């Protein structure tokens, strides 16, 4: 029975932790992506300018 | 314009049945309407499936509006459900002009029926030319020597 | 001369019937006679190293071939 | 002679006409403009003479 | 001094169309931005009544 | 996207000489390839989250 | 949904006066840009002739004047109903975890 009651606590630990991960990286991507593609706008119309 | 599909019982080389209808939706007194052109050899008795009057939508009486009325959409009315495919150039204006978006169109389903009571193409495609007599005028005394 | 037959060889009756043009599927053509390579005729192999210059020149204007060896 | 040469470098005046015409609708062509539409193959295609 | 006065005048009126297109476009660029904040906020209710 | 894109396919209409790999050229027909890779990269963080 | 249809109506005839003034920018662009020695300069016809569907610049800026106030009347009422709908989903939330806590209670 303590083993069954360790392996859903581990269960919720790992697959809550990845969560996180994923969750706080993705916000990171998200925000790299914005900055960038309105730069490349900027950039390009330097150019065309 | 739109189909609906109707299960046919009891009924050879049939299961299912696509049936071609046009909605009509009149702005003058906000009236919609249903035309089924006919195809030819079909026993229905087609010609105008629903009157110019305005639609009910619910329980409560409320018509139909064109405010709710898109491209590739389910609408249900007199408990049959037509699916809405595409429109012309002046709906497509219009709806564009007081401010709904399209949604892109699909390819509008076709009848079993009408599509095996199809006559074949009686047409046929000539042969080539290069037969026995163009291969023995055009390459006359022409052989290809190697050595092996 | 035929190259390789038809799909139905096992029910086609050659004891009787020769090869005729219903069941050969490609025959033998001058895109197969191009010097430098071998070839698989009858039940042996020929390694075709030359050929004559009007040989060439067909192959020079038909088939593209600006390559063609001497072996 | 004079006449061959002013109609060369008039040709060449509107062909700068054209050019400053469309690379300026591009200068300015920001998101929200007004075609602003989704092309596909603007990068494959490439043919500058 | 006739061509001058007509390549004057066409110089103002293209002065005003560039200004009321500048204009408009300004106002577009809000008026999209406007619609997103409603599109955004009608996923919210959309996840409301999901979650309800 | 949608901006270089129409930005690139106005561009490709510019008559005779014009036509040119100008700075912009590059650097048009990278951002199309970036803001899409950039668009990938967010499709998969959908399917990974 | 009925103001974002509103908002994409504004959209809509807003970005046809835009490419309007597009066109017509053009079109004075190339009158400007007509000198004595240009050439595809030609002799013209009836020509010179108020037109038939003209209008005068007192009604095309009231034209455009009223496009821009439309659109940014259609603004307000969006910014408008941004702050009803934040006031609505507030209260929403906030009634449903009230219920549930003197449920749980």
């Amino acid at each position: 029975w303590y083993r069954s009651n360790l392996t859903n606590y581990l269960e919720s630990n790992t697959s809550r932790h990845n969560s996180e991960r994923l969750r706080v990286d993705t916000s990171r991507l998200i925000q790299d992506k914005y900055q960038q593609t309105r730069k490349t706008q900027a950039d390009s119309t330097q150019n065309l300018g | 314009d739109a189909y609906f599909q109707e299960d046919v019982p009891g009924s050879t080389e049939e299961h299912y049945r696509i049936r071609q209808v046009n909605i009509y939706y009149y702005l003058e007194d906000d009236s919609m309407s249903v035309i089924e052109p006919v195809v030819e050899n079909s026993g229905i008795p087609q010609g105008k499936l629903i009157k110019r009057q305005r639609l009910p939508k619910n329980d409560r009486g409320d018509h139909y509006h064109w405010k709710d009325l898109n491209r590739g959409i389910n609408i249900t009315i007199y408990g049959r459900t037509f699916r809405i495919v595409n429109c012309d150039k002046f709906t497509q204006v219009f709806l564009e002009s007081q401010g709904i978006e399209l949604n892109p169109p699909e390819k509008m389903a076709l009848d079993p029926y009408t599509e095996l009571r199809k006559q074949p193409l009686r047409k046929y495609v000539t042969p080539t030319d290069f037969d026995q007599l163009k291969q023995f005028l055009t390459f006359d005394k022409q052989v290809l020597r190697f050595y092996a | 001369m035929p190259k390789v037959l038809v799909e139905n060889a096992k029910n086609f009756p050659q004891c009787v019937l020769e090869i005729s043009d219903q069941e050969v599927l490609e025959w033998y053509t001058a895109k197969d006679f191009i010097v430098g390579k071998p070839l698989t005729m009858l039940g042996r192999t020929f390694f075709i190293y030359d050929c004559d210059p009007f040989t060439r020149q067909y192959y020079k204007e038909k088939f593209g071939i600006s390559d063609l060896p001497r072996i | 002679a004079s006449r061959a040469s002013q109609h060369e470098l008039e040709k060449d005046l509107s062909d700068k006409q054209a050019a400053y015409r469309i690379d300026d609708k591009c200068h300015h062509l920001r998101n929200t403009s007004d075609g602003i539409s989704y092309f596909r193959g603007v990068e494959r295609v490439d043919a500058t003479v | 001094k006739s061509q001058s006065d007509v390549n004057k005048k066409l110089e103002q009126r293209l002065e005003e169309v560039r200004f009321w297109k500048k204009e408009l476009d300004d106002k577009l660029e809000q008026l999209v931005s406007a619609t997103e904040d409603l599109l955004i906020y009608q996923t919210r209710l959309e996840k409301a009544l999901e979650s309800l | 996207l949608k901006v270089a894109q129409t930005r690139l396919d106005e561009r490709t209409r510019r008559p005779n000489i014009e036509l040119c790999r100008d700075m912009a050229q590059l650097r048009l027909v990278n951002e199309v390839y970036e803001v899409d890779d950039t668009i990938q990269t967010l499709q998969q963080r959908l399917r990974d989250a | 949904a009925e103001q974002i249809r509103l908002n994409r109506s504004a959209k809509y005839s807003l970005e046809k006066d835009l490419r309007d003034k597009f066109t017509a920018l053009t079109i004075d662009d190339i009158c400007f840009s007509l000198n004595n020695n240009s050439p595809n300069i030609r002799y013209s016809e009836n020509a010179v002739r108020i037109e038939p569907n003209s209008v005068s610049l007192e009604d095309w800026l009231d034209f455009s004047s009223t496009n821009v106030e439309k659109a940014d009347r259609q603004r307000n009422n969006s910014m408008t109903l941004k702050a009803l709908v934040d006031r609505i989903l507030s209260q929403t939330a906030s009634d449903l975890q009230r219920q549930c806590d003197v449920v749980d209670t």
